[PDB]
């Protein structure tokens, strides 16, 4: 079938400025009735896709003027002018020509913004969870930019590894920051064998590394 | 506006039928498949009135589409782990009015459905930031995906982060949903997370409170 190529990762853009995404194809992209059936779609994080431009260069319902599609032959381009922080998402190109309708590898649009230090929070295990056999300790790194951040779990000043797991939010649609959570899982007994639990965070936006901590029983 | 009834858990080798109901029109539909962390893929096309159904090269023997006139149906069979994915039904009208459903997750696994435990991530304010304080809900040890978290029955949405679920080595899923909140408002105002895990018929309202 026809191969569509986006071949474009981040290179983060600033709001207000413009940016273009490419779609490299192999076929004519011209139905012998006048039209070209290249389509641009956006999928916002955790949402169903939506239509941007339908015939290579025509605008669907709602999409503002700043979006323009146009290319040369088989290399098509979507240009977004006056970038908003809510334009984060994955931009896919599809076609309605050869009957196996094929998408491209999409492109993730990352918006640039001013360095933001993460706000750090630590949550000890609930007593209810401690009734059972496990103790979960959560560390939150809220609303930071850029993506690269570093954290270390520390039980009575000793490094931890193997026993932690992290999840990361997508770039926010409104303030274009990232958030991150790490969970440290221990047996109840092992948890009761120690006092100081600490999360230590290092980020570009921090003067020195920040350390949030608690003590078993308060 | 069109919804599709999803959240399916089936064992490797079974078969499923997914619905797709329409609350506005029914002409022109299309199905698509998205691997949990991958690009979109095209299933096929069905004409609402006449079952004229083209299919993709890899869904020929797998996909089968029907319509009742005011819903559409997609039946898959012989499901492997490579079929664990989200399935969308979309009805584009050829011009500028393409609609899409919220998707249907199909998990292909031998694992049993397990309801989640919901634990508070209690704020302190005394031992928290100065301006705002973070609280949350840990939704631990559930299968299959997905779970959905809301706060104060959808009323509280500003500064809510519901994280992606992580699959633990135990083979069970677990996600955290946090929200930041002015520390002044603590104790006085109520914060409640509403966890919903449809595959196990589990709804939990967990009141998150400062530690006493």
């Amino acid at each position: 079938d026809i191969v569509l190529t986006q071949a474009a990762p981040s290179v983060p853009v600033t709001p207000g400025e413009s940016v273009s995404i490419s779609c490299r194809s192999s076929k004519s992209l011209l139905h012998s009735d006048g039209n070209t059936y290249l389509y641009w779609l956006l999928q916002r994080p955790g949402q169903s896709p939506q239509l941007l431009i339908y015939r290579m260069s025509n605008l669907a319902s709602g999409v503002p003027d700043r979006f323009s599609g146009s290319g040369s032959g088989t290399v098509f381009t979507l240009r977004i002018s006056r970038l908003e922080a809510e334009d984060v998402g994955i931009y896919y190109c599809m076609q309605h020509l050869e009957y196996p309708f094929t998408f491209g590898g999409g492109t993730k649009l990352e918006i640039k913004r001013t360095v933001a230090a993460p706000s750090v929070f630590i949550f000890p295990p609930s007593d209810e969870q401690l009734k059972s056999g496990t103790a979960s300790v959560v560390c939150l790194l809220n609303n930071f930019y850029p993506r690269e951040a570093k954290y270390q779990w520390k039980v009575d000043n000793a490094l931890q590894s193997g026993n932690s797991q992290e999840s990361v939010t997508e770039q926010d649609s409104k303030d274009s920051t990232y958030s991150l959570s790490s969970t440290l899982t221990l047996s109840k007994a092992d948890y009761e064998k120690h006092k100081v639990y600490a999360c230590e965070v290092t980020h570009q936006g921090l003067s020195s590394p920040v350390t949030k901590s608690f003590n078993r029983g308060e | 506006q069109l919804l599709q009834s999803g959240a399916e858990l089936v064992r490797s080798g079974a078969s499923v039928k997914l619905s797709c109901t329409a609350s506005g029109f029914n002409i022109e539909m299309h199905w698509m498949k998205q691997r949990p962390e991958q690009g979109l893929e095209w299933i096929g096309w069905i004409d609402p009135v006449n079952g004229d159904t083209e299919y993709a090269p890899k869904f020929q023997g797998k996909a089968t589409m029907t319509a009742d006139t005011n819903t559409a149906y997609l039946h898959l069979n012989s499901l492997t782990s490579e079929d664990t994915a989200v399935y969308y039904c979309n009805f584009y009208d050829g011009y500028l009015f393409a609609f899409w459903g919220q998707g249907t997750l199909v998990t292909v696994s031998a694992a049993s459905t397990k309801g989640p435990s919901v634990f508070p991530l209690a704020p302190s304010s005394k031992s928290t930031s100065g301006g705002t304080a973070a609280l949350g809900c840990l939704v631990k040890d559930y299968f299959p995906e997905p779970v959905t978290v809301s706060w104060n029955s959808g009323a509280l949405t500003s500064g809510v982060h519901t994280f992606p679920a992580v699959l633990q080595s135990s083979g069970l899923y677990s996600l955290s949903s946090v929200v930041t909140v002015p520390s002044s408002s603590l104790g006085t105002q109520t914060y409640i997370c509403n966890v919903n895990h449809k595959p196990s018929n589990t709804k939990v309202d967990k009141r998150v409170e400062p530690k006493s």
